[PDB]
């Protein structure tokens, strides 16, 4: 009967919202562990969809009936090693929190990752020594290539100038290390945890910690892939994340990609009657667009809460509609190592196989330009610095005008690029 | 060869240069650029560097594009540089076209109106002096950063639904008005009142139409920025009286924006209908950038139309962007936004082609001016601009970048007469700002009237 959605997060939120917009005769429920009276919160968790008799049962044990339902679970974080309590990793402002705590009485904090969450976590934190492991090569190999990392791993060595948190939780709270020594850090490269060992089991063992990086009895320590060991007053696994699709998934037969998100069609359908998926728990099934990609994040599932309760307002009416312009180019602007970075397209050449070719132009500590152009049309473009060319690089990608003529001097300091595709 | 290039180029007058007709391999009439000593040396250089480069390949020197210009079918006075010319696909920036609507072979150039349409500057006059918002001033900037939406991937605040987009596109200013975002004397102080009557909604292409559902009421990436100045200096007392500027220190409002996708949509859709009519119509052109269609033919009547449609909706953006401006001031100063003052001097487009009556040769014709990085400057008496500013001039806004000082300045007589009322618009993003006025100026085109400086950049 009454709309149902599920979270408090951004994709649930947002789309709860726009769906209370589209029918503001009918009550809309947004279930989740004012401006529109017509949105109610539930303020409790599901523990299983019945996806045959068309109902939600909550953790009060309250059973609702849906007429459309909108999955927004989000993610868990995945854990290096669950259940230690030396490890974390950040999901929740309860966890910012807890983290805020342990960080404020310690030193020596390893990180594990190299993804998002530990590129603002390096850069943010300072007072203690972070060790740096990950499994790749060089930094920031989900958003940057091996040019992109040199730029913005220079800028490391100098010193810094019950929803989940969204694209800024680190204003909200102060993270300084009691060492009070700002930016010391050491990076292994293509290193893993191979076991996670209490103090009393390196007693046991009689191994040797491995000196502090450089150009004491700790309370945990951890071993390489390497043959170097270290220990830690407590660890931060980024490992990424999964989608929340664990209590749902238990007696109803959805289709699972291979991210083990909830597979969506082009209108947003999870591959059961009636019921529909945003943001983090959703995986993006429907025929790509060259220039799209999803990667769970602010933005999309902002986008996709939209596009759900657009398509979900459209079963209703028996209309039909056209998806939305935002999922024909990928665009992330965002802030790392207080650098702008703005990926349009296949900004790593992802999907572009043996046809591309890349175009470069940098200053060293002031900005990195990159641009992707498969058949001399430009599929997607790295935007790294102050430079305000993003919106010039966007069309150029959507319009797929034929620069070949225009070169290599395409991306030449001298001609105003920007002010040329105004 | 350099020397050989230099034999079609000769001074006129002590700020202009002439382009004598042979330049490019057809030529309809001469060309001209208008320049400073300064701003002259690297007009120059940019066609000798092309001349060193054998057989170079795009981005042309901005002299042999104002030639490619003169090549046009229909084009009826000479094609004419400002100070501002620069790289720019198609046309040069800064220049000046124009063509008799009545001749039969006649041209319409998107790269003669841009990528963009309609980008232009609304200055907002405010009582507040420097020392009141000196001390808030980082409150203001947020304030402003709360209430604008900035950058890329942006989504405007201000609810847009399909049917009211398209009144926008359709009704421009005097739907914004109608809405409750504008004031009636936003209306007046606004370019044509922000109207374009020729413009038809159902010519927008509909991926126009999905990009701009969600742009509207944003500023953007690049150029577009909103930006808080003070008066420096009055070069014209009178004029500053006339638009409600009284001593220096008084605080403004600069926003520079304009169509946001759809327009450049309807400029490439444009594109890809001309490629097929140049070889049915037998346009031949000297650059295969140079699109060009008849305007009595269906693809030039088509892109005049979705041109002024992308106008009313750039119009619309930036009547959005001032009501935003004017909340976010209201806040922080704790009080009505009419209590303190927030007037708009003028509002006034740099991307525009725009049907005109000028006196060509003796005898008066409906031209077709196509000007891009161009503003239009009116004479003192002209019987179209606003009835404040009737007697001192049309108001030309000129945008800097990079904390360089704005100049507000106003339309002249010899300016018609010469340039149809044309003007810069900006400094290259070398040219400084400055010297680009200086010679508008010291050319009779354009009366400086106030000076700003810039305190806070909303930008993206
Ligand atoms: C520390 C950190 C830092 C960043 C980011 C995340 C994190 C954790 N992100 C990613 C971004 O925050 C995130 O991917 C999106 O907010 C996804 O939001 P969802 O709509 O999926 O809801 P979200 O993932 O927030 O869903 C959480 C909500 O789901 C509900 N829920 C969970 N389990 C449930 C259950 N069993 N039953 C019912 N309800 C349940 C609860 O209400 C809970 O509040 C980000 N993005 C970005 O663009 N820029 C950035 O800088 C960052 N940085
Ligand atoms: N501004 C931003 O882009 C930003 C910042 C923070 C978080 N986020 C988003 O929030 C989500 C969570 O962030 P995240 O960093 O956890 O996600 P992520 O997907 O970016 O992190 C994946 C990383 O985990 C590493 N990893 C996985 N298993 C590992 C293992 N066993 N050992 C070592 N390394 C392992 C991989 O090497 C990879 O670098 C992501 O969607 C991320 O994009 C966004
Ligand atoms: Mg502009
Ligand atoms: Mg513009």
């Amino acid at each position: 009967g009454k709309f149902v959605v599920v979270g408090g997060g951004i994709a649930g939120v947002t789309c709860a919202e726009q769906l209370a917009t589209h029918f503001p005769s009918e009550d809309i429920l947004l279930v989740t562990a004012k401006r529109f009276p017509n949105i109610k919160v539930i303020e409790s968790g599901v523990k299983q969809l019945k996806s045959e008799e068309h109902c939600i049962v909550t953790e009060d044990g309250n059973q609702h009936v849906y007429k459309k339902l909108c999955l927004c679970a989000g993610a868990k974080p995945k854990l290096i090693c669950e259940g230690n309590p030396y490890v974390l990793g950040i999901r929740d402002t309860d966890s910012a929190q807890e983290f805020q705590k342990q960080l404020t009485k310690a030193k020596r904090i390893m990180i594990i990752g190299n993804g998002g969450i530990a590129l603002e976590l390096v850069y943010e934190i300072e007072g203690c020594e972070v060790i740096w492991a990950i499994k790749d090569k060089a930094i920031g190999n989900t958003f940057f290539d091996a040019g992109a990392a040199e730029f913005l791993t220079s800028k490391l060595i100098a010193e810094k100038s019950g929803s989940a948190l969204g694209p800024d939780w680190h204003e909200g709270l102060n993270l300084k290390g009691t060492k009070e020594f700002s930016h010391k850090i050491h990076l292994e490269t293509m290193c893993e945890v191979k076991k996670i060992y209490l103090q009393d089991e390196f007693r046991i063992l009689k191994k040797k910690s491995f000196t502090f990086p450089r150009d004491e009895m700790w309370p945990v320590y951890v071993e390489l892939t390497n043959e170097k060991i270290y220990g830690c007053d407590f660890i931060v696994s980024a490992t990424g994340v999964t989608p929340n699709v664990e209590p749902f998934l238990h007696g109803n037969s959805f289709d699972l990609g291979e991210d083990g998100g909830l597979k969506v069609d082009d209108h947003m359908h999870t591959s059961l009657p009636d019921i529909y998926a945003a943001g983090d728990i959703c995986t993006t099934s429907w025929q790509l667009s060259p220039v799209w990609q999803q990667m769970r994040l602010w933005t999309q599932a902002r986008q996709m809460g939209w596009y759900a309760a657009k398509c979900m307002a459209a079963a209703s009416s028996g209309d039909s509609i056209d998806m939305d312009f935002s999922f024909e180019l990928f665009a992330h602007v965002t802030k790392f190592f207080n650098y702008k970075v703005v990926l349009l397209g296949k900004y790593n050449a992802q999907g572009l196989g043996s046809d591309h070719e890349l175009m470069l132009r940098c200053t060293k500590g002031r900005e990195y330009i990159k641009v992707v152009m498969q058949n001399g049309r430009m599929m997607g473009a790295v935007l790294i610095g102050e430079t305000d060319l993003e919106e010039t690089f966007e069309n150029l990608i959507l319009n797929q005008m034929n620069l070949s003529s225009y070169g290599e001097d395409l991306l030449d300091p001298n001609i105003d690029i920007e002010d040329y595709f105004d | 060869s350099y020397n050989d290039e230099l034999q079609f180029l000769e001074k006129i007058n002590k700020n202009c240069w002439r382009i004598k007709k042979g330049f490019v391999p057809n030529m309809q009439v001469e060309g001209v650029f208008y320049v400073n000593d300064a701003l002259e040396k690297l007009m120059f250089e940019e066609l000798r560097n092309a001349c060193r480069g054998g057989g170079v390949g795009g981005f042309l020197p901005a002299m042999k594009q104002i030639g490619n210009v003169a090549a046009l079918p229909g084009i009826v006075h000479r094609s004419i540089g400002l100070p501002d010319v620069h790289s720019g696909y198609g046309f040069a920036i800064g220049n000046m076209a124009a063509f008799d609507m009545n001749d039969p072979e006649a041209v319409v150039s998107p790269g003669g109106v841009g990528f963009d349409i309609n980008c232009g500057v609304r200055l907002l006059r405010t009582n507040l002096d420097e020392s009141d918002v000196q001390p808030v001033k980082e409150q203001l900037a947020q304030a402003m950063f709360d209430h604008i939406p900035v950058g890329v991937g942006s989504k405007g605040v201000i609810p847009m639904n399909a049917k009211d987009l398209e009144e926008a596109l359709e009704m421009g200013v005097d739907w914004s008005l109608r809405e409750g975002y504008a004031w009636a004397e936003d209306k007046e102080h606004c370019e044509e009142y922000g109207r374009m009557l020729q413009a038809d909604p159902n010519k927008v292409s509909a991926r126009a139409k999905k990009r701009g559902l969600p742009q509207l009421g944003t500023l953007g990436a690049g150029n577009h920025y909103a930006e808080i100045q003070v008066v420096d200096e009055i070069f014209n007392e009178y004029a500053a009286k006339k638009m409600g500027i009284d001593h220096k220190g008084q605080v403004c409002v600069m926003i520079h924006s304009g169509s946001r996708g759809l327009g450049h949509q309807v400029a490439t859709d444009a594109l890809v209908a001309m490629e097929k009519a140049m070889k049915r119509d037998k346009i031949i052109v000297n650059d295969r950038q140079l699109a060009c269609a008849r305007i009595a033919s269906p693809e030039g009547q088509d892109y005049l139309k979705g041109m002024a449609a992308a106008g009313n909706y750039a119009w619309v953006n930036r009547s959005s962007m001032t009501f935003l401006t004017r909340q976010a001031f209201a806040k922080v100063f704790n009080t009505t936004p009419d209590d303190l003052d927030l007037h708009v001097i003028y509002d006034v487009s740099h991307n525009i082609a725009k049907v005109e009556q000028h006196v060509v040769d003796g005898k008066e014709r409906t031209l077709l001016v196509h000007r891009k990085g161009s503003t239009r400057a009116f004479p003192p008496h002209h019987p179209l601009i606003a009835v404040d500013y009737q007697l001192t001039g049309q108001p030309v806004l000129i945008g800097g970048t990079m904390g360089t000082c704005s100049y507000v300045l106003t339309g002249t007589e010899q300016g018609m007469t010469e340039t149809f009322g044309t003007t810069c618009h900006g400094a290259g993003r070398y040219k400084n700002v400055t010297d680009v006025v200086n010679t508008c100026h010291d050319a009779g085109i354009s009366k400086k009237a106030i000076k700003l400086r810039p305190i806070a950049v909303i930008k993206g």
